[PDB]
């Protein structure tokens, strides 16, 4: 008996949302930081 | 994203009830517990199979 | 609160046009249910103009007025519009400023750009974008799996040396001991022989089968 | 998926060793259990 592979619980949208999100936080480019930091500010589906 | 750079968590432990494995009280414990079968879990490395 | 100052905005300006309309050339520090009360014939009466010079232009087939309909308007309530052209020429005449606007800064939003999807063919293009993927798209996702042979015989050869080699360190520290060279038990320990009471037994019989 | 005959009998002799018979056994037992690389499995 092996137990089903499971799935991480973002999905590669989010997986690549929250890649994006991060590479553009450590301000490489000051526009990339802004608005990521804008869309921290008010996506409502950042929680989970 | 070809891969998740987070080892994929154990579902049992994040999801599961575990805390109704503990034995509060040996004579009166409220659910009948059964044996446990092997299920030797793929998802974790280490494991030939 | 923007909803009540669609009103308020300009019922309050209609508050400060009659206190100053009872300072010129009279009162001070007037009654509260007296100020409430004339800026409300006062909401009355522009609204009574409104409605009365529309109706006596649209009665004559028109849809915007003109002056012969005011001052049949303003004859209808008992005016005497002649005394009109000394009133505006006061010189204690004043004017109330208009109220504020909600938007000051017009444009302060940097928004959020992000776009994903098109449109199916009963949606034309006129209609907004579909949005992002985190709003409705989900893909289960699995561990990375390692199906390469090398590092798989690597280890299970390695898991293997392993076991054995702690097998053999527990037994032989946990019995008797010999050692090749001189007290030398941590470093290569060896089990002692045993002569056992089943020798051919333990050497040719087949153990796995 | 089974134990190999190598870790089945490891497994049994570290059980059997945690059971009681002597103290010094089951001290050297506990000393395998902190201190062995390879006990995943």
């Amino acid at each position: 008996r092996l137990k089903p592979r499971s799935i991480h619980e973002l999905s590669v949208e989010q997986q690549l949302y929250y890649k994006e999100i991060t590479e553009a936080c450590v301000g490489s480019c000051e526009a990339k930081r802004a608005e990521a930091l804008q869309s921290i500010a008010t996506d409502p589906g950042l929680y989970q | 994203p070809w891969y998740s750079i987070f080892p994929i968590d154990n579902e049992d432990l994040v999801y599961g009830r575990w805390e109704d494995n503990i034995i509060w009280d040996a004579q009166a414990m409220p659910r009948l517990l059964e044996p446990p079968v092997l299920t030797l879990d793929p998802n974790d490395e280490n494991l030939i199979l | 609160n923007p909803a009540d100052n669609y009103h308020l905005a300009r019922r309050r300006t209609l508050q400060v046009v009659v206190s100053s309309l009872l300072t010129e050339a009279g009162f001070e520090s007037a009654e509260k249910a007296s100020v409430e009360t004339l800026t409300e014939m006062l909401q009355s009466y522009i609204s009574e103009i409104g409605r009365s010079a529309k109706s006596y232009c649209e009665h004559t087939a028109r849809t915007q007025p003109t002056l012969s309909d005011i001052v049949v308007t303003l004859v209808e309530m008992g005016f005497n519009v002649d005394t009109l052209p000394a009133y505006a020429k006061r010189s204690q005449r004043m004017v109330i400023t208009a109220p504020p606007v909600t938007n000051q800064p017009v444009t302060p939003k940097a928004l959020t750009a992000g776009q994903n999807r098109p449109h199916p063919p009963h949606i034309p293009s006129h209609f907004p974008e579909f949005p992002d993927p985190h709003t409705y798209i989900k893909t289960p996702t699995y561990r990375e799996p390692v199906s390469d042979y090398q590092v798989l015989r690597e280890k299970a050869a390695s898991q293997r040396r392993d076991v054995e080699r702690a097998l053999t360190r527990f037994m032989a520290k946990t019995g008797e001991t010999q050692s090749l060279f001189k007290d030398d038990v941590s470093t290569f320990p060896l089990i002692a022989a045993r002569p056992f009471t089943i020798p051919y037994l333990t050497a040719l019989l087949p153990s796995e089968l």
